[PDB]
């Protein structure tokens, strides 16, 4: 067959592109997320809900490794998000191949933004809906960067998104500084969560990552109720 | 149970500790009976019952559409036992316009 | 439906006195599913009347014996556990457990002369957790009275015995009693 | 830092330490700088009644 | 509006319109029956002759799909024939690379398939016509099914399409075909298709049979004329 | 959410004066009749007591546009021009105070709001979570409950429920006990009557997310 | 509600007149009649007899129904393409039965005051029932059944509520058995369901373009 | 508070479409057997307004051909003649909210 | 709300949503037909009603089940056409992955290929998004029993009692007041719960020749499809 070859996306009279803001209306209204940086390690912590109890919470997951040392989260759209994650695994594969090393965070940042804005000129098509946030820990000093719908980027050092981000970032203002540790970051952390969160907080309703100079792993049940426990 | 017990058995609900529910209304697609539920209960119930469908209440002089809905329900509370079943309330009950 | 319970009852009448209350179980069905019947309005009154009647004669034959407190709980609650598998309040709008609970207390007034602990004050433990219900809020009373007035003469005490009498508050409520009984 | 509701409570603190060396105005002063950062909070549940 | 102009637009209520319209053509057909029997199915096709200059025999509109198996169309004549000639070069495929006849229950799912194929893209447009297929096999039985426009197949003991396909329906119902052999079904069918059109909506008209089964060891061919002719004689006595 | 009862409570508790009018009783088929009945209701407040007057449903006369060719809207129109002019006249001695009752805010006269008139903004909004258990304990303080129903099952749940039918699930539980002969409430009446009441599935579709 | 003339002065009363109607119903009402035989009709022969044994034959033949168990039908509506023999039909039984005929059209009772509307149409069923036998045409119908739709800034609401009105005197709360209800329109789409009910427009005619063999008889 | 329960009225189950059935069926002179469950079957989301209609149709159709009484063909050719008819009605449920 | 052509195609309109996705949600409902899925300790059961309006039509053919792989089993609803062509990529996938990893395929892969596949079609604006549904049961070694469910939009998940149709909300709140109760689970109590939960939101009593039933368990993984016969005698058992 054959598909359209003319662009959906295009300039308004007063210099503006629709689409990309209609997209990130949509990515406005996902579940929220947070992310923080301490001297030591990542934490990113994001909030799942099921509908009813017939649900099984242990069946799919939100925070996700494309390799040992990088870890991704999002906030938006759901479908979308496995085809990215798709796409970085298998770009980390060629870097592997070709240099016989880690893939650094920076380079796949780069170009998994480029995948997202090369997708948003093309014909016949509509740009991605969702949000990213990418850590890792290379070299010693960790890394955060958060991706956008345009193809944008940048580097934070505590960054919230989804629903009211911006009560999340004055939280944030108020809180975080450059000198702390993992366990006090996961507790200011769940903290902040907790702003929006349901009436009753349980150990599965929330997914807690984090990365040191020793790998990225995603945190049990029984030690996210640990931490749960002991705080608020 | 609404229309009938509590205005024939009344110190029950006094007992529970409760007030009866004052109304109803029926609805569904055309043609199941909803009419019909009324004619029979109006033929079988010994009571005071007024019938009125909504759109004939309606005249163009300046004040006498809402004076006729004070009147009947003027007479329906001198006459202390009585149903009010009023037809087709979408006539006037629509959604209020800006 | 009416006479063939009839039938079967004076067949058994002879075999429940000769075999044991085993036979009661063999015959707890066949009575019940005619509760989910109830196709006419009095059939199923005097049919389960017959089957409290011989629920009763199997009360006594069993407290006569050592089956005294042991068993009439279990009585009581497979009695109710039928209700509730059959129709509700009883399979018919008429109690249906109200002559039940009438038997069963003019039984326990007078046939229980010795009203050892388990014989009486469990009995009536067991029969007044059907107190909730309105439709026999007139036994409940005889038996809290006679109840309480055991525990008086038998123990003397106090106080106790003043406090389960007063929680009654449903005495000006009820209805359907005799002015003076009231009184 | 975020946390007020401590100082809300070591502020009623210095002022119960205060009335009890008999020192009435120092007293008054931190119960009223108590109650100005007692009016921000969503909801003092159990601590308004100490506060009063 | 606008909704109903591409076959690539869900209307809000939620359903396509271009293949409901397609069904709408199918309706103006003429009509065509067609029932199995103990060993074998019987199809049937009432043709109308529009003027007195065109041939006897032209237009057939009973379809020679391949050695054992027949098929009976409904609707545009042009998409019936690029229909037949499709799964013709299917079947033949199918020969080609297993070894063996192929059966009723694939060719049918494959054709049916291929037609689902022209109802999701905005660049083509939905068939419009409705078929029947017919077979026998001496290790299957009889086999029919019948398939739609919009990309259903189902098999049946007996169905019309066409205008009065309802009608002929009734009469079809009122007949216990599951016991006798379609040797006395020829005779039936003609009668129930001429209890059907009245002529005043229509002057003349003419008889189209088929005939597959065991009677025939499996091939698949027009009935012979004399047994046509004798058909007809006895169906012409509803005058009664 | 409850503005009536209010102006309930505060005429059993008042010491002083009351009336209470409805705001389409003015309009009148007899021409000139309504600003007769306004200045009348005016001049008796004034002239009586420490008063207060109320007025439910002011939406019927005081409205924003107009058509000047009907006659009723003529009418209304020197209603509200009147009603302004007499409100405006108090001279800050007298004892009235005006309440006044809307569903709608947002279609009405912005005029009538300008200060020296109606200086005072209040508003009712929905109960979230600490006003639905003081509604159902003060609700169910009246009934029988039996010593097994639990509250804080149902509060703590999350659909935006208003004030006006906490009332009617305790009702309708009330009136399935009734049903059954007996004059207890248990705690499947409640859980059937909040199953009954609200009936709202999902409306959630939840790849938005 | 009886109306009485009074004496002008002590305004006693003297006498008690006929009921008055509004004098736009009495001149809907037909007094020369059309002059049209089925014969001029060419090639409708089935709807022409679905319509006469629908509202015809129980006029005359009430036993013929009686003595079965059955309730006659209650109203036809035709449709289909413009051009088609619809008036025709009308004009043609007009001109056949001896019945009081009333014509009426749908945009007429559009009315600017409210509540005016309403009161023309149960004034002219309140007619009809007065004379007996009476039929009554409406023609145009999708003036008035176009279907009722959600709105909040602004909408329509005069003619759904006298729709609302015309809805109740077909079928409603009490049968009115004694009067003919026919109806015309050339689409169907717009109409509303609630109209269409099965209790209130029984037989839904439909008209369809003259094939081949027609033309040459209309010719 | 105004309306307080909320009674919904809805298109018959097939048990009560037979019900209806034998309702409005009772007063025709019916002759011979006949089998509603047919009937009952083939009619699908019909309304109550309906099966009366089908009623009519039937003695309808023996109307002509001059007899007075009706067999189980005539109700088997009336079902279709209306349950065709309801092709052109809009077939959209409204609930309040 | 809307401002061009968000409409008719798959475009984000300025509130953030699109509607011809969520138009196909609705398609679904265009059947009339409901199917109930629930997971046991050690087995899995399938239900569903199946509708023949007609005698000519062949009862055989209506199936709505379907066999997958000798291990994994579907249940379909919503448009015909689209579920068919469905079940052929499925097939056609879980062949190739057996193929080229020499192992037997996960249930939760499968599902997750399907849905992978059917999320481009709300990528691009010439395909419509294929109004079907989807419901598989498998076992799963060192799992047990495993029931997932897919949608038109993309989304898979993993549940423990499904319902797919008209009457999803009313008996997924039965299931759920079932579930809460937390008693212990065998195969005639899934069984019985399953057929029970559509007899009581259909309130029909129905016979032994109106519903489908499949079942999975660890004794015999293969799916099978239960008889009529022993259909009747779970019917029989579970009225007393
Ligand atoms: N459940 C039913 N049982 C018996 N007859 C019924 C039933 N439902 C409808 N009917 C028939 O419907 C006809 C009249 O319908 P009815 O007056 O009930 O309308 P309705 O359902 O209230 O409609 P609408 O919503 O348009 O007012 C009568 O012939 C009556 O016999
Ligand atoms: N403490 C309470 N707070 C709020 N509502 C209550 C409370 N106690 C009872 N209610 C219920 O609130 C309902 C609201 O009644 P009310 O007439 O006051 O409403 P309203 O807000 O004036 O409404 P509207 O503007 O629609 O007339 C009452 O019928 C009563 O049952
Ligand atoms: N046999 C016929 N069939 C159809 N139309 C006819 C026939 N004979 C005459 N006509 C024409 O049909 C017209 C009738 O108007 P009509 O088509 O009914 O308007 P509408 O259908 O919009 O009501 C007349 O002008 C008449 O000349
Ligand atoms: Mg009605
Ligand atoms: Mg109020
Ligand atoms: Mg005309």
């Amino acid at each position: 067959e054959r598909g359209y070859s003319f662009s959906l996306t295009t300039f308004s009279p007063s210099g503006k592109l629709v689409q990309i803001e209609y997209a990130l209306a949509a990515v406005a209204g996902g579940a929220p997320s947070v992310g923080i940086k301490a001297a030591n390690g990542v934490v990113l912590a994001t909030e799942k809900k099921q509908k009813s109890i017939l649900y099984d919470e242990r069946s799919v997951h939100k925070v996700e490794p494309i390799t040992k040392h990088i870890g991704l989260v999002y906030s938006g759209m759901g479908p979308d998000y496995r085809v990215l994650v798709h796409r970085a695994r298998k770009l980390a594969q060629q870097y592997y191949l070709v240099y016989q090393e880690p893939i650094p965070t920076a380079q796949l940042v780069q170009r998994v933004a480029s995948v997202m804005q090369e997708y948003t000129q093309s014909g016949g098509v509509r740009p991605f809906g969702v949000s990213l946030l990418i850590c890792g820990w290379n070299e010693g000093r960790p890394y955060l960067f958060q991706s956008d719908p345009s193809g944008a980027y940048f580097a934070w050092k505590a960054t919230a998104m989804g629903k009211n981000y911006v009560n999340g970032k004055t939280f944030l203002e108020k809180r975080y500084n450059e000198d702390l540790e993992l366990e006090d970051a996961i507790h200011t952390a769940i903290l902040t969560l907790k702003e929006s969160f349901e009436g009753q907080m349980t150990e599965d309703n929330i997914e807690v990552g984090i990365c040191n100079e020793a790998g990225f792993r995603r945190l049990t049940p029984t030690e996210v109720k640990d931490y749960l426990a002991a705080i608020a | 149970e609404v229309i009938e017990l509590p205005l024939t058995n009344p110190e029950l609900f006094q007992r529970v500790g409760i007030i009866p529910p004052k109304g109803c209304l029926l609805y569904g697609p055309p043609g199941t009976g909803k009419t019909l539920l009324a004619r029979a209960v109006a033929s079988q119930l010994d009571c005071n019952f007024l019938k009125v469908v909504s759109s004939s209440i309606v005249d163009k002089y300046i004040g006498e559409s809402a004076r006729l809905i004070r009147e009947m329900f003027n007479y329906a509370r001198d006459h202390q036992p009585c149903i009010i079943f009023m037809d087709e309330i979408d006539a006037i009950g629509g959604r209020r316009f800006s | 439906m009416a006479d063939g319970g009839s039938e079967r009852a004076d067949g058994r009448i002879v075999k429940m006195e000769v075999d044991y209350s085993a036979t009661v179980d063999q015959r707890l069905p066949e009575c019940a599913k005619l509760a989910k019947e109830g196709r006419l309005q009095e059939v199923i009154e005097t049919l389960l009347s017959l089957e409290k009647q011989t629920r009763t004669a199997s009360d006594m034959v069993s407290t006569s014996r050592i089956l005294v407190a042991v068993v009439k709980m279990c009585y009581e609650a497979k009695e109710w556990d039928l209700l509730n598998e059959n129709i509700m309040l009883l399979s018919k709008r008429r109690s249906q457990l109200k002559q039940a609970v009438a038997k069963m207390v003019q039984q326990c007034c007078t046939y229980v002369e010795e009203i050892t602990d388990l014989p009486i004050k469990l009995r009536l433990i067991d029969t007044l957790r059907m107190v909730t219900e309105g439709k026999i809020y007139v036994e409940i009373e005889r038996a809290r009275l006679t109840k309480t007035l055991a525990t008086i003469k038998e123990q003397n005490g106090d106080v106790k015995e003043a406090a389960s009498i007063l929680q009654e508050l449903q005495v000006e409520t009820y209805g359907s009693m005799e002015k003076k009984e009231r009184v | 830092m975020d946390d007020k509701a401590l100082l809300v409570e070591v502020q009623l603190l210095e002022s119960k330490t205060y009335h009890a060396l008999s020192n009435l105005p120092k007293a008054r002063a931190a119960l009223t700088s108590a109650r100005t950062t007692a009016n921000a909070i969503y909801c003092p549940p159990k601590l308004q009644a100490t506060l009063d | 509006t606008g909704y109903d102009l591409s076959a690539s637009t869900f209307s809000p209520d939620g359903r396509v319109f271009q293949v409901e319209y397609a069904m709408k053509a199918v309706e103006n057909s003429s009509t065509a029956i067609g029932i199995r029997c103990k060993d074998g199915v019987v199809f049937g096709v009432e043709k109308l002759v529009l003027s007195k200059l065109y041939e006897e025999g032209s237009n057939k509109r009973l379809f020679n799909v391949d050695r054992h198996v027949g098929m009976a169309v409904a609707g545009l004549l042009a998409d019936a024939r690029s229909l037949a000639d499709i799964a013709r070069e299917e079947a033949s495929n199918f020969r080609s690379n297993f070894g063996y006849n192929i059966p009723l229950k694939h060719l049918a799912d494959r054709v049916a398939m291929y037609v689902h194929a022209y109802t999701l893209y905005s660049a083509v447009r939905p068939f419009g016509c409705s078929f029947m297929l017919g077979s026998y096999s001496v290790n299957d039985g009889a086999q029919l099914y019948m398939i739609d426009p919009s990309g259903v197949s189902y098999g049946y003991w007996g169905c019309a399409i066409g205008k009065a396909r309802q009608a002929a329906k009734t009469e079809i119902e009122k007949l216990q075909m599951k016991e006798m052999t379609c040797r006395d079904i020829v005779k039936e069918v003609a009668k129930i298709i001429y209890i059907v059109h009245d002529e005043v909506k229509d002057k003349a008209f003419e008889l189209e049979l088929s005939w597959v089964g065991e009677l025939t060891n499996g091939r698949h061919e027009i009935v012979p004329k004399d047994i046509r002719e004798e058909a007809e004689k006895y169906a012409k006595e509803s005058l009664k | 959410c409850g503005k009536t009862m209010l102006a309930k409570a505060v005429a059993h508790h008042t010491t002083a004066a009351f009336i209470r009018v409805v705001g389409s009783e003015f309009v009148q088929k007899y021409l000139g009749e309504g600003p007769r009945m306004v200045r009348d209701v005016f001049r008796l407040a004034k002239e009586n007591a420490p008063a207060i007057i109320f007025i439910d449903e002011i939406d019927a006369i005081a409205t924003k546009r107009f058509d000047a060719q009907t006659g009723a809207d003529r009418e209304v129109q020197r209603i509200l021009l009147e009603l302004l002019n007499q409100m405006d006249g108090f001279d800050q001695n007298v004892n009235v105070k005006v309440i006044m009752a809307t569903n709608r805010a947002d279609t009405l006269d912005p005029a009538l709001l300008r200060p020296g008139r109606l200086d005072r903004k209040i508003e009712f909004p929905l109960p979230d979570r600490r006003q639905k258990r003081l509604i159902f304990s003060t609700i169910t303080s009246k009934m029988n409950l039996s010593e097994e129903v639990d509250l804080e099952d149902y509060v703590a749940r999350p659909d935006k429920i208003s004030g006006a039918d906490i009332n009617s699930i305790c009702q309708e539980s009330g009136m399935l006990a009734v049903r059954e002969n007996r004059y207890i409430v248990l705690a499947k009446d409640f859980e059937k009557a909040y199953k009954t009441v609200i009936k709202k599935d999902e409306q959630e579709h939840e790849f938005y997310k | 509600g009886d109306l009485v003339g009074v004496n002008k002065d002590s305004y006693l009363i003297l006498e008690t007149l006929p009921t008055e109607y509004d004098s736009r119903v009495k001149a809907m009402e037909v007094d020369e009649r059309p002059t049209e035989q089925y014969s001029d009709i060419g090639g409708l022969d089935k709807q022409i007899q679905e319509l006469v044994e629908a509202i015809v034959l129980p006029m005359n033949h009430k036993e013929k129904f009686e003595n079965l168990g059955i309730q006659p039908p209650k109203g036809v509506l035709m449709y289909g393409p413009p051009g088609t023999g619809k008036t025709l039909l009308a004009r043609a039984c007009a001109a056949q039965t001896k019945a009081t005929f009333l014509k009426l059209a749908g945009p007429q009772l559009v009315q600017m005051f409210i509540g005016d509307g309403a009161k023309l149409v149960r004034d002219a069923f309140a007619l009809a029932k007065e004379k007996a036998p009476s039929i009554i045409f409406i023609d145009e119908l999708d003036a008035i059944g176009t279907k009722r739709f959600d709105s909040e800034k602004a909408g329509d609401r005069e003619v759904q509520r006298t729709m609302l009105e015309l809805l109740n005197q077909l079928d409603g709360f009490q049968p009115n058995t004694q009067v003919k209800v026919i109806a015309a329109t050339n689409r169907v789409d717009i109409l509303d369901p609630a109209l269409l009910r099965s209790g209130r427009l029984d037989r839904k005619i439909e008209f369809p373009m003259p094939n081949e063999e027609a033309r040459a008889r209309i010719m | 508070g105004r309306l307080d329960r909320k009674i919904h009225i809805d298109l018959p189950n097939e048990q009560a479409r037979l019900d209806i059935l034998k309702i409005h069926a009772g007063p025709i002179t019916k002759h011979g057997e006949i089998d509603y469950e047919a009937i009952v079957k083939l009619s699908d989301g019909f309304n109550g307004a309906d099966l009366r209609n089908v009623c009519t149709e039937a003695g309808m159709f023996a109307i002509r051909a001059d007899h007075d009484f009706v067999v189980q063909e005539d109700f088997m050719k009336a079902v279709r003649k209306v349950a065709d008819s309801k092709k052109l009605e809009s077939k959209l449920d409204y609930k309040p909210v | 709300s809307s401002a061009g052509f968000d409409r008719h195609i798959t475009i984000f309109s300025p509130e953030g949503r699109l509607y011809q996705v969520e138009y196909a949600f609705k398609a679904i409902n265009q059947g009339g037909l409901t199917s109930v899925a629930v997971r046991g300790k050690d087995c899995a059961v399938i239900v569903t009603q199946k509708k023949v309006p007609d005698k000519l039509l062949d009862s055989s053919t209506v199936t709505h089940l379907f066999k997958i792989t000798e291990n994994i089993g579907c249940v379909m609803t919503g448009m015909t056409a689209d579920s068919r062509s469905q079940v052929q990529r499925a097939r056609y996938e879980a062949a190739n992955w057996k193929y080229k990893y020499g192992y037997e395929i996960p249930v939760d892969m499968l599902c997750k290929r399907i849905a992978d596949i059917s999320q481009v079609y709300t990528q691009n604006a010439e395909m419509r998004p294929l109004g079907c549904c989807m419901i598989l049961i498998g076992i799963d070694e060192e799992q047990g029993p495993q029931v997932y469910k897919c949608d038109p939009a993309g989304y898979y998940c993993g549940f423990k009692a499904t319902a797919a149709g008209v009457k999803q909300t009313e008996s997924t709140s039965f299931l759920e007041k079932k579930v809460k109760k937390k008693f212990d689970w065998t195969f005639e109590q899934t069984v019985e719960t399953a057929i029970t939960c559509l007899s009581t939101v259909l309130s029909i009593d129905f016979k032994p020749s109106e519903i489908e039933v499949g079942v999975v368990t660890v004794e015999n993984p293969k799916f099978r499809i239960l008889t009529e016969a022993e259909i009747d005698a779970h019917l029989v058992a579970l009225a007393e």
